[PDB]
DNA sequence: AGGTAGTCACAGCTGATTGCGCTGAGGATTAGACGTGCGATATCTATGCCA
DNA sequence: TGGCATAGATATCGCACGTCTATTATCCTCAGCGCAATCAGCTGTGACTACCT
């Protein structure tokens, strides 16, 4: 998303107390649906490079 | 002002920092930006600099321009920069205020009277033939891995352990240090040296009687404090760093109670490969210490080695070590 | 024919090079409230005693 | 016979003990910046040779 300059916010879904303090629990990133399909295909292609890398 | 332990500059009457933190030309943390701004705003009546011989470097010199300070005092153990960048240092800080007489402090008992030796280990002819064969920087591994030197080191370690002394083995080469430590089954300190493991090994060395032999690479000069010892054996040289190795020697050995009356309460030995370029490096290095009145006795024959059984007793063992070293080609 | 300037073949000076080191940005990782049992604390009632 | 001191049955509230879950920070590791001794190209030096008088 940073490469594509699209808004990307981590989805905070819970909170964990591990380590003696409550810590955020994130579940992926919530991105606007309009760019979603554009964001997905690049990401896979991104992975398609990284694995080869 | 450390990258790991951070404290707010506000209310910091006295600050302790490092050259790299202030000299970090690349982008730093946003908090570091605030610290630098506070420092520039702050007027420093006094500044203290350690290991002044390091200042002549351009990045550390820029720190002086960065910091606005009235009084700047530099403290160090040596001043013989091999790059002769000390004349300009007279204007970076000022003239040398004082330098104590080392022999005088020895007589006064403030410092341990060091007993210094240069131990000549003949090169194995097969090693020596290969030593002549190589003309490049790879030649260092040839004379730094002398099997006869290894046996002499093992004998000295046994002697001092039977004498119950703290043994510090200094070896600039990482591979040589690791090989020696693994073969002798002793702790080793090298490039990364994770800080927790480093501190654990140091504290074991200080207190645990089972651990009295520590291998320390080049990091032992100034990167951390050396626990006080009595036996310092130098195997590998930087190549003539007459100031660095002398500084590390002085840092290693300190005054010890109990042996105050004796003129030799601290023991230092330099293992030098005979007929090698290591001889010239050792002579150039000990120039400063001789200028300091310290003498070095040359010893070739080590009594008691023949009676004791040591590593590489058979020829093929040394041949196997030669195989291992030659496997480490110029890339390593 | 004779002399000195233009020009090409070997030594020092010094920046590039090969060995080692700090940073900033990554993935990894138990006491107030609630429930419960015990200890110190009042209380209604049937009946015997005295005038 | 009548009113009230006193022994019996019954809980009762305050105090302490055993147990749990909270609703947003810290700790290893890598790529990118540095320091210290050789070695080659720039520069300086000596000698060969065309050109002028």
């Amino acid at each position: 998303a940073r490469k594509l300059d699209i808004d990307c916010v981590q989805a905070i879904t819970g909170f964990d107390f591990h380590g003696g303090y409550s810590h955020p629990v994130t579940d992926g990133y919530i991105v606007c649906e309009e760019f979603k399909d554009v964001l997905l295909t690049a990401w896979e292609n991104e992975q398609a490079v990284i694995e080869r890398k | 002002f450390t990258s790991d332990a951070k404290d707010k500059p506000i209310g910091c009457s006295v600050a302790i920092s490092t050259y790299s933190m202030l000299g970090h030309t690349t982008k730093r943390s946003w908090e570091a930006e605030r610290v630098m701004e506070w420092l520039k705003t702050q007027e420093w009546g006094l500044m203290i600099l350690d290991e002044v011989h390091t200042i002549p470097a351009k990045m550390f010199r820029r720190v002086l321009t960065i910091v606005q300070a009235h009084c700047k005092l530099g403290l160090t153990a040596t001043l013989v920069r091999e790059d002769d960048k000390i004349v300009d240092l007279n204007f970076l800080i000022g003239p040398k205020l004082y330098e104590a007489n080392w022999m005088e402090l020895q007589n006064n008992g403030y410092i341990a009277k060091v007993q210094c030796a240069e131990v000549w280990c003949p090169m194995s002819p097969e090693f020596y033939r290969e030593y002549v064969a190589i003309k490049t920087k790879k030649r260092i591994l040839l004379y730094t891995m002398n099997p006869n030197k290894f046996r002499a080191c093992q004998f000295l370690i046994k002697f001092h352990e039977r004498r119950n002394d703290k043994i510090i083995v200094f070896a600039d080469n990482v591979f040589a240090l690791k090989e020696y430590a693994i073969r002798l089954n002793k702790p080793y300190i090298y490039g990364p040296t994770s800080q927790g493991e480093r501190m654990q090994i140091l504290q074991n060395f200080k207190h645990n009687p089972k651990i009295n032999t520590i291998f320390i690479s080049k990091v032992g000069d100034t990167s951390f404090d050396l626990p006080e010892a009595n036996v310092l054996i130098q195997i590998s040289s930087h190549g003539g760093s007459r100031r660095q190795e002398a500084q590390r020697l002085g840092r290693v050995l300190r005054a010890k109670k109990g042996m105050v009356a004796e003129e030799y309460n601290a023991f230092f030995y330099s293992l030098v490969s005979q007929d090698t370029q290591e001889m010239a490096y050792s002579t150039k290095r000990q120039r400063f210490l001789v200028d300091q009145g310290y003498s070095f006795k040359v010893i070739t024959k080590l009594a008691g080695m023949e009676e004791e059984d040591l590593a590489f007793s058979t020829k093929e063992e040394q041949q196997q070590l030669l195989q291992k070293v030659l496997a480490a080609t110029d890339l390593d």
